[PDB]
């Protein structure tokens, strides 16, 4: 074939793979500190500080929780027939307007934050009989006395409170929440003057339920000047039902219905600052970036955002084994 | 790890080496070279980022949820929602842990078995001309210059050619 | 050996593996598109659409839903002491007797749908100075007023409703459930017509409870001509305890004892077709097979089912790769 | 996948082959043939049975459990079931996911180890009679007929027979 | 080279692995049968039956529940002011004093149960116009009547029972926790003798809530020569919080407030047996050890513990495949 | 397992091996030996015991939780309390049966690759001078007493030494 290859010599090949200088420790099935050439961190650990005001619609309750801002505090008329995907709440927020207290208040605050709309609408009860919109100075509307702009309270006219008796239809295609209430007095002198009888009673009722609350008489701790409280309570009433309002004494009557949706909305608890940026999940310590699989920032959470591990550092191996040829 | 050729019979990395992952080193009639090589680092590199694509695969999202941070003390109904939300971050955090354990296994094996395939690709192609040293070079036992090399490498080394004056380098001498 | 063996031919063999010219993609760690010879799924995402009356025992329930069985509706009495695995409920279902409602429905339906079984035991209680026995016009049983089969309505005798004060011993060895009630009046009028006070009183007790309800007059929406309601109670007695019914207007009362037992019971909500096939799984669409170890068919499932899943295909890889010889 | 026989060294699968999963096609004295490896055939499915049968291990049983559906809202009680409920489902579907994931890659694995032993073994079956020509086919150096090529397959070919032949054909030749 | 000299000859070398005679059975993602060279348990199965005293603060109640310890049934007047980490409660407890319930006992016995003390405070209270410290003899302590020491009846002075409104502030900078409660009558006769009103009232409030109980008079059943019950309520009143009690009949009145605070405390129902010894991991069936993963010894636990898995046995190999000579 | 070293190729294990998991059994002119192998019997021992303290690694602490033991009917919440535990238990005990198969699974893999690690170290390190048998032996072909077998075991051994013995003693012959 070829002819005399005077030299016969041989050559040397050497396979091989690279190696780094630095390199990075990551845990296995059998070693919990391996050096690999590279990885990578799949736990977000921190936070911008501030929650990005796009894509959802975050709405900043400034001074106002959701349940004043449902109500009608004077303070809170701003957030009248507004509308959240997140409604964030502050630790400065503060009621000022008549003492009152919600009976579940955690399932009221949850059954609005995520319905989104403090949409009412007004409606014709007629309450004959009584005298309307009562007010209060602890609930101050301007220079006057005032009450939550969304609720009324009746008082007897002249020398007697009738047994009201009114009824509401739902005609509409779509569930109305009605929010009414009940005044508890200070005493039976309190309780005469206002209402006349010295027993009141409320029963709110729709063809499948019924609520009667019956007033409870006694001093309370004084706030903003009153020792009396007043109760909220709702009724939610369903495409052709219908709304049954009879008392006796002591109601604080409902001006019509919020209406309710269904939707992405909720509510969160964050003194962060709001800010013009966009990010998908947002978290009480202000929005985080969901690139990572796993975060460590806040088990509170809204939107797209990483699986709240306890973990801080998860590190996922981009690399082989670094075996590098220097000493240390 | 599996296979035995990282950090195993080749006996460590190459700091030098910053074009590939994997490659060549040769002595020859011509002088010494390096040179990467790049399927099987593109190998090694696409199941990599194929494993990572599928960790990165979607957050799903979630809306209204159930509160997890409480001021006042209720009982019952608080201590099973503190409960749920605990046994659910402890099953998440389990799987975080697993995940990144067996992943991470499995990535030293992978390009463990990457390095070896390249050897044993580069064997197989050297045919009768080449022994093993057995720190992962051949002793190649015939004349072959920088474009002998290079067609190793490249994969179209032609073992024929050369066979009988690599058989008679390797064998005959004298015994 | 032999001598000059000169035949100075060679052989070639080849291993290699099979390869079909169809093959099905699966998920891998490394990919996620990536083809086998076979695969096989394991995600059950179909039902047959009909309840398999076997091998659980289904009660269909009609028009009638638990509580209206269990309470007596006139047109339910087809389920007295009935008993079944998987009671079915209707869409259809409807009540059509005294308008009531029950304060914590959701758990009376629970409770009574585990306990599998409406076997009433009458007990002999007396009750005296005070009529039984009342009906109504809106539970018309045949031609006449009516009521539900397994309560009692006691109304005033000529001018007078005692207080009536019973008690009734559990001597057996099992629990028994009590179902009562309260009639809450439309008007003063109303009550006093029937119960003479002008304010009624329920308190039903054991040695480890009591529970004291006292009626609310008012109108409600007219459902079957009513403005009234009854609301609806339940008290479990335990061996050895003792039931004291001690009332002085409004009582609804029991006329024995539901027996309850500890089963596999359970209740559903399903228009599907019951059929006559043996099927362990059932899911409100119908049963499904369990032979797959996931199901995407509904998150409500009775019996031995796969494992709800929001993915509606897994396909395990059950052969090797398919690098096919061209693909013909 | 890890050891590189299956879309490896072994360019591709034969569509032909319809009696087993691995096999030999050998061209000799008589022509060509083909024939279906039974036991790493049976090797291969046992290991796929053995693994389909622990996924197919019991669906448990569950008889009353909470109301996964609702037409009134409640608030606070009715938000927890649901959270229940909806945690219970992604978990059960992370498992399910990783679970094929895990499964799926182990067996393309798992029966490319397959390939791969029956060559290490019918390589060191041949001993010092045969060549790899390094695409899973061997080179035979001396005359195998029919019989022969049987006796490879089922494991009794001894190769001292054909040593010196085969020694002669392979290295002698003129170098 | 090197000279050989003579000798012609070869040697063999065969490379092998140890085996076992005995071995043991393992689960594989392809086998459930495996045998390998050895194993080791992860499942911890068996309990010493024994609750060790140490390191966590076990009080075993005795014969008290935590509830009758916390409002002070004369027979558990041993654990006035005591702690625990694990409150141990025993099947053989009982009550021994003036029958009552607890409308969400659940809540009081969690809630103090993690609190983890019963240290009381006893403050001054003025009652004025209404007799104190009534007693009963269902209550007997030491020969003569008695009640709870941690409460206070109040009955009528001569011919009056006042309404009472006392004030009590939260001055201090911790939570105050107040159990209160109201005595409900058998007869009104019983009413009118104790608390002359014929219909009591009781309306316990601080800034943020307010709760208002009215007795219920009745016959229940006859324990401890009574009928007549009381109900047990409880308010926590924050730091720079009032709390304002008022009433007009039926107050059974706090003397003071258990304090509370935040740890590990909790609650457990076992009639194992304390003893001395460490062990970290405590289960009603007596303490486990924490050195293997997962337990099947009880759902419930305190401690650091395995995790409760349904598997009785989970053998993890820690050796190769057993291959032996002769056979297995 | 995935190397098919042991119960593979390697037809059984000797019970008679004391003194480590890996090692060999030779046969020269001199005599006969056994003696374990303690590089390769550690580095399985010291991955399984690696594997072994990360599963025991911290049971973690819970303190007050919910009731999980009732003796009334209660109905919603209640039914709540025990499907919060049941299905947190489902999920716990599938964890626990999914991490000892992957683990039992792999722990056959790697002490299988370690026994095939020690094989093919001894393979290179003999070159020339052995041929392998197919079971696991090597055929020496050359003189190697004692301490020749030592070298081997130690990794010193020098194939340049019986290179020429060897190699004649394997080919020559009279093929
Ligand atoms: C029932 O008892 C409570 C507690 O003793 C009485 O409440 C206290 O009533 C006084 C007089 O109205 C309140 O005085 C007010 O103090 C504020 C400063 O905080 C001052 O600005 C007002 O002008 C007024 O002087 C006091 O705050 C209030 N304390 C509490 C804790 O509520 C209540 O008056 C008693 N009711 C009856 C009918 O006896
Ligand atoms: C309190 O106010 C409610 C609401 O206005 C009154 O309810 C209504 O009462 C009338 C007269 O009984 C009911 O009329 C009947 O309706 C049926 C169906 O249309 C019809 O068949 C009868 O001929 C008659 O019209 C009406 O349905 C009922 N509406 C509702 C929503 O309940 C109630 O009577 C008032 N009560 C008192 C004591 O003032
Ligand atoms: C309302 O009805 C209940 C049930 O009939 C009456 O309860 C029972 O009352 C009697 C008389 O006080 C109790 O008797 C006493 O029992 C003890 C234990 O055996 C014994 O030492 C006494 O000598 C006497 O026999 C009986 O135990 C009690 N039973 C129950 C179940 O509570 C109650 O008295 C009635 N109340 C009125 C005002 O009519
Ligand atoms: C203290 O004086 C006031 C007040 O609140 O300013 C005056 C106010 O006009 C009056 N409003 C009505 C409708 O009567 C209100 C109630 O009497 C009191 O809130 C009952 O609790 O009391
Ligand atoms: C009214 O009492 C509660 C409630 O909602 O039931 C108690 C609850 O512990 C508290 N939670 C926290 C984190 O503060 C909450 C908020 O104050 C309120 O929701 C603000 O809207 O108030
Ligand atoms: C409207 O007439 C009826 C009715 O229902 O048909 C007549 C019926 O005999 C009467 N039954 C009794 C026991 O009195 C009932 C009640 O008075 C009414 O339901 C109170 O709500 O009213
Ligand atoms: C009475 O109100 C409720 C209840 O049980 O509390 C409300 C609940 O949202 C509704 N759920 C669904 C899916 O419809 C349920 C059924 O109508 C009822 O259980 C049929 O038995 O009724
Ligand atoms: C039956 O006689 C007693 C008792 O219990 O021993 C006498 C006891 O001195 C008396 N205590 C007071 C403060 O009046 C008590 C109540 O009248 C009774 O418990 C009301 O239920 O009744
Ligand atoms: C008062 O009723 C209850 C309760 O706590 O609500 C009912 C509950 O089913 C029962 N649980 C068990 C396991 O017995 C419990 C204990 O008896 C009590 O907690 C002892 O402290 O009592
Ligand atoms: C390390 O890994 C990450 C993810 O694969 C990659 O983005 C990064 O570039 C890698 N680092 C280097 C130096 O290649
Ligand atoms: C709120 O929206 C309703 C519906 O359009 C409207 O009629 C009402 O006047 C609005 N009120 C305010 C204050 O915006
Ligand atoms: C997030 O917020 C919580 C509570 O506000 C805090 O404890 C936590 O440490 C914060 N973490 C980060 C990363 O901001
Ligand atoms: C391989 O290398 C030789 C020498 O450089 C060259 O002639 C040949 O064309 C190369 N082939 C490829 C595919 O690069
Ligand atoms: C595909 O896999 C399933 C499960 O192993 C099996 O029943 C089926 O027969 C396989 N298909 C073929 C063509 O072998
Ligand atoms: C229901 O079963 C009980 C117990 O045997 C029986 O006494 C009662 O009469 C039965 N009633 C009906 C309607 O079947
Ligand atoms: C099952 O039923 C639910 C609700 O009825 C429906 O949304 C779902 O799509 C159905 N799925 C199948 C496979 O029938
Ligand atoms: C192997 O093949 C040869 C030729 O067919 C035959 O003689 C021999 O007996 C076969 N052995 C076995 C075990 O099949
Ligand atoms: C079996 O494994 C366990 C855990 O590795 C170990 O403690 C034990 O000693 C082993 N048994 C033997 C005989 O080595
Ligand atoms: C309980 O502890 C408080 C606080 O030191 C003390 O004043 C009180 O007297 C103690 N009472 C008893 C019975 O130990
Ligand atoms: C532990 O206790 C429970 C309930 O007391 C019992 O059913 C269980 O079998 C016991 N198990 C052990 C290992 O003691
Ligand atoms: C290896 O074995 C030979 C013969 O026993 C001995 O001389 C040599 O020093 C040994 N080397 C080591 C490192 O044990």
């Amino acid at each position: 074939q070829d002819l005399p290859g005077n030299d016969n010599s041989t050559a040397t090949l050497c396979l091989g793979h690279h190696a780094v200088p630095n390199g990075t420790l990551v845990k296995t099935i059998t070693d919990d500190q391996i050096e690999v050439t590279n990885a990578t961190e799949l736990v977000q650990s921190s936070s911008t500080g501030k929650i990005c005001n796009n894509p959802h619609r975050i709405l900043d309750g400034i001074d106002c929780t959701l349940i004043d801002a449902l109500l009608g505090d004077p303070h809170c008329d701003v957030f009248q027939n507004e509308t959240w995907d997140l409604f964030v709440e502050r630790s400065k927020a503060f009621s000022n307007c008549y003492p009152y207290d919600v009976p579940d208040y955690a399932s009221l605050r949850s059954l609005v934050a995520s319905s989104g709309t403090l949409e009412f609408i007004t409606e014709g009860f007629t309450w004959t009989g009584v005298t309307q919109n009562g007010g209060s100075n602890a609930c101050k509307r301007g220079p006057g006395s005032g009450f939550f702009s969304r609720l009324n309270w009746l008082t007897k006219s002249g020398s007697t409170y009738p047994v009201l008796n009114v009824t509401m239809p739902n005609n509409d295609n779509f569930d109305k929440l009605y929010i009414w209430g009940i005044h508890h007095p200070s005493t039976n002198q309190e309780q005469t003057s206002l209402y006349v009888q010295a027993s009141g009673r409320v029963t709110v009722s729709t063809r499948r339920s019924q609520q009667t609350i019956i007033p409870n008489i006694g001093s309370r701790p004084w706030v903003r000047g009153l020792s009396s409280r007043i109760s909220i309570y709702w009724t939610i009433v369903k495409p052709g039902d219908v709304l049954v309002i009879n008392s006796n004494g002591n109601l604080i009557a409902p001006r019509g219905y919020f209406k309710m949706r269904t939707g992405k909305s909720s509510i969160m608890r964050s003194d962060a600052p709001i800010d013009t940026c966009i990010s998908e999940c947002i978290t009480p310590n202000g929005s985080i970036p969901n690139d990572k699989p796993f975060q460590n920032v806040n088990k509170i959470t809204y939107g797209a955002c990483p699986k709240y591990v306890k973990q801080n550092t998860l590190k996922l191996a981009t690399g082989m084994r670094n075996v590098p040829e220097k000493q240390t | 790890g599996l296979f035995g050729a990282i950090a195993g019979f080749i006996e460590n990395g190459w700091e030098g080496m910053i074009d590939g992952w994997y490659g060549f080193r040769h002595q020859n009639s011509e002088g010494t070279g390096q040179a990467a090589d790049l399927k099987s680092t593109q190998a090694a590199i696409d199941q990599i980022n194929g494993k990572l694509n599928r960790v990165i695969e979607k957050t799903n999202e979630k809306f209204h949820q159930i509160e997890k941070e409480f001021s006042e003390v209720e009982g019952r109904i608080q201590d099973l929602e503190k409960y749920v939300e605990d046994t659910k971050i402890d099953l998440w955090s389990y799987n975080a842990e697993l995940l990144v354990a067996l992943e991470n296994q499995h990535t030293i094996d992978l390009t463990d078995s990457e390095m070896n395939k390249l050897f044993e690709k580069t064997r197989r192609q050297l045919r009768e001309n080449a022994e093993e040293m057995g720190n992962g070079c051949f002793k190649i036992y015939h004349k072959c210059d920088n474009a002998c090399i290079e067609s190793i490498r490249n994969g179209t080394y032609d073992h024929d050619v050369y066979r009988d004056e690599a058989l008679n380098n390797r064998f005959q001498i004298k015994g």
